[PDB]
């Protein structure tokens, strides 16, 4: 920590100790079923962008490293998670959306995001997280003729709030006539087909897009996946894993007043205080594991290489990951002597320390303040000086310092 | 607003005013001393327990050993300031088991060795009016384990890696300190901070501080069950006031609550994103992959790091006034108890006469006691007296008239006395001062010669 | 004895390393040398990595310079200090307590140092101390005396007057006592003779 | 000889001249103009500016 090779006499704050954990618990639901991607992922038709399918899936084992052998699909493209990390945590509910677009707007299906598809048919929060998965569909919804099953609204009276689906066909109208339903001057059809030809270019393919959307709420978890459970350990530092979120600590039973609704506990630093065990309803205290401060009492390296350590803040039967409790923690290495000297190193509230020959050790020992006195007062006593001295002592002040200029174009850059 | 009462000094060319009567008042003046030394883990309050978090830590460099080596320096500042204000004293001097000093009632300044601390009275209200965060320099961790009730505010400090430190010097160590100041001012005077400890009569020790503020010893030993009784009612009415009212103590308060509320901010800017996903590092690492994860802990990182440097400056500043009220203090007790001060308004308003120190939590408490004049009176008043073609001027005095007849007095009490060659001294003739006055001068040889 | 200057020094220098020493983080970039940067990258990622390093090392130096500033505070309230001890202890006589040294100031003389000064005050100490029998006033005729300039002490059967900081014994007298009223108001007064030249 | 007076009024004013113009500096955004951003950009890369 000092980065020499010799140290001075001192008191010096080196590092940190900790109790390592020793054990692992996972707690997850007993879950069995399957969720049902394979009823999703392929169809015969999906349904249309205005018209758009959503699908609750709740109450069962998801594993999403089967998608890939389901749809020939490039990327798993997620917002708020990651795909490589959706089968270790685990979520509440989650959604299915099923509609077919043109390849000119699959960029509009992303939070924060205006269009057409976006602005009239299928708008997204802008806090959305969750995977969107598209993939071309050039084999099974393109014709010769030319394929109108599927279509799009063209415009509306006013932007779509997001996760919201209109079915109604009403003929638009943009001027002061009556359209009374028929489709005359300034009267159109609000929706429009598609056309899908296998002539078309890149761009304005037919692809299939498919969205999962992910509820993280604080309710108990209903669908998640596979993660192996463990038996349940208390009183010990271990790093568990309750529904998804890990940590360390130990686990005590706890008096909380938990409402039936509620299934966290939380701090004002913002962290996980109480926690409800999934699988049994009896919820736990979460403490971190024992921890202090290190340091490390010398004399110089010229006088001797012993030391003696002082764990700050430790009740001292607790210590590991000549021994006297003190109230700054308590030492090791320094014996306590029933005697006053002068301080030498200070530790704490009242006791210090230092290198004394009564074989060299180091001791401890409470300061003393000076010496004793009691100055014979008397009401008709009085105590008159007959001889001097004159003393000159040393009073030393420091005045000014080093001045410095620094040129922060050649710091920062340097030419 | 209003500055104050109009007044109008009636000012005259040959009219002055002179005090008939005194009073004795005790104020009470409150300083900061020292203040709450801390000490701040960074790795576990930006990280924890998380390794990810620690090996993109130390890439930012020593930007952690120069905070930890600025707040080892205001701990060790605290201890110094504390030093430097009570440990003046070579010796711990006693009083002695009698306690009669001159009439003068020391019992509730003195201590009392039936409580465990031996401490005053003054100084048990003094520690019980300053209420206290209980910080963590008494080991906790216990009761931080054991989960009673509900979560205190200084368990979650401790957990996320703000520790508080304890002082060198405990409160017995402290009111012993006092204990030998105050023995060795009342028993020796001024004659202990200059040497050894040489016994006084605390009368006679009363009459040398009446000398040094310009009054004749003589109004003390003609008046000294008085002065007795007015300090006696002046300590009881500083009792009163600090039983009654508690708000004289708000600098102490506002130490004790600057850094409750410093440590507090400290812990709750754990909570925010910094423009992250989320405040938590574990969702974070448990939620994304390697570079994003390292992205949104990095944001989290640079917030926290930049939360800790703030706190760190704050307290630098904080130090940097603490101290300077430290050294005021230091040099009240050098001038003010272990001596008498002649500067005005320092040591207490009124003409100082001797000053006692009292501990308090985070700071000192000093007594002042002065003396004031307080029934006066008009008189007439010439700067020098014609007799035999001689100007006599007053050698310590003044010139004064009740009407009739002319008289010499001092300046700070009236003391009328009868106007004589040996009060006073001849310079030069009458033709050269400007309002000189024809009287008779006494001449003490002259009926012994006679006679 | 010079340890204030010398963490004067230490500070200064220690300061300076450190911020030669922060030349070497990463802060989070993929190298530390800037060229390495601008020869590795294109224009666009070798700006973000360039753009982290300008941060970092703009935190450091200001860090560095609000250091400075609060240690310039304080070397100038010691230098606050020092001058006002040169204009009360050098060019005058202090009568402040445990200003100007320790005992009764007599004399100060200063010595230049490196980064600072050095005072060295001349004191008056007593040394050697008698108990003595002492009394606030004397009754002599009906009259109470109380010294002009002194204190009053007896050796056991005889009574004089001495000043206080120095045991010169002087006969009791008129000339350097005062009378002020009877015997009947002060506590302690006592019963000795006034010699009359 | 007021010159201690006068530096207490032009630090004051030097400091609050400074503090606005720095309004004017980029910080490697794209634009100092708030609006501009706003309007210029959609949500991310605007939010990332
Ligand atoms: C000087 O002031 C004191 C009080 O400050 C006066 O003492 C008071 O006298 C009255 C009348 O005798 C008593 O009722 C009070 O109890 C006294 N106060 C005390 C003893 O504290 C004193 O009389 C004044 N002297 C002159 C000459 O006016
Ligand atoms: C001014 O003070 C003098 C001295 O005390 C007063 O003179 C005395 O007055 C009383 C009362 O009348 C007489 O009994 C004394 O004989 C006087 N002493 C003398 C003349 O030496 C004088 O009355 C005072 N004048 C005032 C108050 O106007
Ligand atoms: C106190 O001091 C007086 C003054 O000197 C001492 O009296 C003298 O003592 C010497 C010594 O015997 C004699 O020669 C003188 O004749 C004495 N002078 C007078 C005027 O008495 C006295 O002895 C001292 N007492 C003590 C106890 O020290
Ligand atoms: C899951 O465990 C709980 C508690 O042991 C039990 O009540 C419940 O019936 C279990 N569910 C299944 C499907 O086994
Ligand atoms: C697509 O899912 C359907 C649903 O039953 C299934 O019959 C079909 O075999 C799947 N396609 C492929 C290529 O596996
Ligand atoms: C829902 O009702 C509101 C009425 O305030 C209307 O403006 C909106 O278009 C409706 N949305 C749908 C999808 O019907
Ligand atoms: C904690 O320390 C105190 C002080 O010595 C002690 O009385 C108490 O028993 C300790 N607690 C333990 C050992 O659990
Ligand atoms: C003076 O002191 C003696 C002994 O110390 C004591 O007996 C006496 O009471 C004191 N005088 C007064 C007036 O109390
Ligand atoms: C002194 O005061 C009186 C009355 O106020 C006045 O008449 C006189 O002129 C003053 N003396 C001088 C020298 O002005
Ligand atoms: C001193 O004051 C205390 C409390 O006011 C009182 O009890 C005590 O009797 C006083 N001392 C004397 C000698 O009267
Ligand atoms: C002195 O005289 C002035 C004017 O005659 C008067 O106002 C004042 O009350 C008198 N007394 C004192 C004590 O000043
Ligand atoms: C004072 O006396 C002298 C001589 O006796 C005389 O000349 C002078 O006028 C007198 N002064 C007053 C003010 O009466
Ligand atoms: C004075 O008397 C006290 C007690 O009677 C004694 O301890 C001391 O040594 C004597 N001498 C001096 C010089 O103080
Ligand atoms: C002093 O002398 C007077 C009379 O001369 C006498 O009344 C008094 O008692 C004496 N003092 C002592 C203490 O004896």
């Amino acid at each position: 920590t000092l980065k020499s090779f010799t140290v001075e006499k001192g008191i010096y704050q080196t590092s940190n100790f900790r109790v390592q954990p020793t054990e692992s618990i996972v707690r997850f639901p007993n879950i069995t079923n399957l969720c049902p991607f394979h009823e999703v992922f392929n169809a015969t038709t999906f349904a249309s962008v205005y018209a758009w399918n959503r699908k609750r899936i709740s109450n069962c084992v998801a594993d999403y490293s089967v998608i890939y052998n389901f749809a020939p699909f490039f990327a798993f493209k997620c917002y708020g998670v990651s795909p490589t990390k959706l089968n270790d945590l685990c979520f509440t509910n989650v959604y299915a959306d099923s509609f077919v677009i043109r390849g000119n707007e699959v960029s509009q299906i992303a939070p924060g995001q205006t269009g057409n598809i976006a602005d009239y048919n299928y708008k997204l929060p802008d806090d959305f997280t969750g995977c969107v998965i598209a993939w071309n569909s050039n084999k099974l919804d393109s014709k010769p003729s030319g394929n109108y099953n599927y279509l799009y609204r063209l415009l509306r009276k006013s932007k779509l709030k997001p996760f919201e689906r209109d079915i109604s066909t009403e003929i638009y109208q943009a001027g002061n006539k009556p359209c009374n339903g028929v489709a005359g001057p300034n009267c159109y059809s609000p929706l429009q087909s598609y056309g899908f030809r296998p002539t078309y270019g890149v761009g304005h393919q037919p692809y299939r897009v498919v969205v999962l959307s992910f509820e993280l709420l604080h309710a108990p978890a209903t669908v998640c996946g596979p993660k192996k459970s463990t038996n349940l350990v208390k009183n010990k530092c271990v790093n568990f894993n309750f529904n998804g979120l890990t940590g360390t600590g130990v686990l005590t039973e706890s008096n909380k007043k938990f409402l039936p609704f509620q299934q966290f506990g939380r701090d004002i630093a913002d962290t996980t205080d109480a926690v409800r065990d999934p699988q049994t309803l009896e919820i736990l205290d979460i403490t971190p594991c024992s921890f202090g401060g290190v340091s490390v009492i010398t004399p110089g390296t010229n006088t001797s290489n012993q030391v003696a350590v002082l764990y700050q803040g430790v009740n001292c039967t607790e210590v590991p990951v000549n021994v006297f409790q003190t109230r700054a923690g308590c030492l090791i290495g320094a014996e306590y002597v029933n005697n006053s000297y002068e301080c030498d190193i200070p530790i704490g509230a009242g006791i210090c320390a230092s290198y004394q020959t009564q074989s060299q050790s180091i001791i401890a020992y409470t300061m003393s303040l000076g010496a004793e006195n009691s100055v014979a007062y008397s009401n008709n006593s009085i105590a008159i000086p007959t001889n001097f001295t004159i003393s000159v002592t040393t009073e030393i002040l420091p005045v000014s310092m080093t001045k410095t200029s620094v040129d922060c174009t050649m710091y920062i850059c340097g030419d | 607003m209003s500055l104050g009462a109009e007044n109008s000094v009636a000012y005259s060319n040959n009219s002055i005013a002179i005090p008939t009567n005194f009073t004795i008042s005790v104020t009470t003046e409150i300083l900061p001393v020292s203040m709450t030394k801390t000490s701040v883990d960074c790795t576990m309050y930006i990280c924890g327990d998380s390794t990810e978090c620690s090996n993109l830590l130390l890439q930012y460099g020593s930007f952690c050993t120069q905070l930890k080596r600025a707040l080892t320096g205001i701990a060790v500042e605290q201890d110094k300031n504390t030093q430097e204000v009570f440990a003046q004293v070579k010796q711990i001097y006693k009083t002695p088991p009698i306690k009669y000093f001159g009439g003068f009632n020391f019992s509730q300044i003195l201590p009392d060795p039936s409580k465990p601390s031996k401490r005053s009275f003054i100084e048990d209200l003094l520690f019980n009016k300053v209420t206290l965060a209980d910080a963590g320099f008494i080991k906790q961790y216990g009761d931080c384990l054991g989960d009673i009730a509900a979560r205190d505010l200084i368990c979650a400090q401790k957990f996320n890696g703000l520790t508080v430190l304890p002082p060198l010097l405990t409160d017995e160590m402290i009111a012993q300190y006092t204990s030998a100041l105050l023995a060795g001012t009342i028993t020796s005077g001024w004659t202990f901070g200059a040497g050894a400890a040489l016994q006084i009569p605390f009368a006679m020790q009363m009459a040398y501080r009446f000398n040094g503020i310009g009054v004749t010893q003589n109004v003390l030993y003609e008046n000294q069950k008085l002065i007795a009784n007015q300090f006696n009612s002046a300590i009881g009415k500083i009792q009163d006031s600090l039983s009654s009212t508690a708000s004289a103590l708000g600098k102490l308060q506002d130490v004790v609550n600057h850094n409750a509320q410093a440590l507090n901010t400290l812990v709750k800017q754990l909570s925010s994103k910094f423009g992250a996903i989320s405040s938590v590092l574990n969702d974070i690492l448990s939620r994304l992959d390697k570079v994003e994860a390292e992205v949104q802990i990095d944001r989290l990182i640079t917030g926290r790091l930049q939360s800790l440097q703030t706190y760190v400056t704050q307290q630098l500043i904080r130090a940097a006034e603490i101290r300077a009220s430290a050294n005021l203090a230091a040099t009240k007790m050098s001038e003010c108890v272990l001596g008498q001060s002649k500067r005005v308004d320092f040591c207490g308003k009124g003409y100082h006469l001797m000053s006692f120190p009292q501990s308090a939590p985070h700071g000192v408490v000093f007594l002042h006691v002065t003396y004031v004049p307080a029934q006066e009176k008009n008189f007439t008043t010439a700067p020098a007296i014609c007799h035999d073609g001689k100007a006599h001027f007053p050698r310590e005095g003044v010139f004064v008239s009740n009407g009739t007849h002319w008289f010499v007095t001092q300046r700070n009490f009236y003391e009328p006395q009868i106007i004589t060659t040996d009060n006073t001294f001849v310079s030069g003739n009458c033709d050269v001062v400007i309002g000189i006055v024809n009287n008779t001068v006494y001449d003490p040889l002259q009926p012994e010669l006679d006679s």
